[PDB]
């Protein structure tokens, strides 16, 4: 196999990000992120996930995350990313703070579920469903390995 | 690319380390992360903390 830990080898995109970190880059991003966005390790880690945006990506989605990550709360949203190669994709996009016992934040987890088309009605709230457990499942997890 | 082979490999090797809580190899991550060139003291150090912490 590849370089992945343990923790990258998990079926499902996300990646990890320290806020204690200037920029709140990534510090952890999975095989299966890695495959999707077509990057490679090397070249993602130590920054900020933010070089996925692109023309079309909505500012003020975007400035929706910003404003939960600041108040260390979850959030989903719908946005436009892109490739390495600049291949438009749409992103069901949940974020989470990772906490320690006393409940303090130390880490952000952030999972993609990519698709061809912006989600709507019930497609949409499926994919909200599935995308927080998927996070949960995740940070469950990290805290096993 | 500070992020060489060898960095990602004692990055690898770190999260092997079976006596770490996820807490402490989660800073190890970070630490490495944030100041490459130090890998290899990274891995010595959290070598360290693991034999030091045996179940
Ligand atoms: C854990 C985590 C995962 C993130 N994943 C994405 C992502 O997949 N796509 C994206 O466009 N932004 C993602 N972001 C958002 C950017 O990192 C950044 O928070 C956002 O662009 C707001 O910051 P800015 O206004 O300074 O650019 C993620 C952030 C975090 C903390
Ligand atoms: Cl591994
Ligand atoms: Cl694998
Ligand atoms: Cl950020």
């Amino acid at each position: 196999g590849s370089l992945a830990t343990t923790l990258e080898r998990i079926e499902k995109n996300f990646v990890i990000t320290d806020p204690r970190l200037p920029d709140n880059p990534i510090i952890f991003a999975s095989d299966s992120f890695l495959q999707l966005t077509e990057y490679s390790r090397e070249e993602i880690l130590g920054r900020n996930a933010r070089f996925l945006q692109g023309p079309e990506t909505d500012r003020a989605t975007v400035r929706k995350i910003r404003d939960a990550i600041d108040n260390q709360t979850e959030v989903t949203v719908q946005l436009i990313n892109y490739t390495k190669s600049g291949k438009k994709f749409w992103n069901l996009f949940h974020l989470q703070p990772m906490r320690d016992q006393k409940g303090d934040v130390q880490y952000f987890i952030g999972v993609q579920l990519d698709g061809t088309e912006h989600v709507r009605d019930a497609a949409e709230r499926e994919g909200v469903m599935l995308i927080k457990k998927t996070a949960e499942n995740i940070d469950e997890a990290a805290k096993e390995l | 690319n500070k992020f060489n082979k060898e960095v990602l490999v004692a990055r690898q090797e770190i999260y092997w380390l079976p006596n770490l809580n996820w807490e402490q190899k989660f800073a190890f991550i970070s630490s490495l992360t944030n100041d490459p060139s130090q890998s290899a003291n990274l891995l010595a150090e959290a070598k360290k903390l693991n034999g030091a912490q045996p179940p």
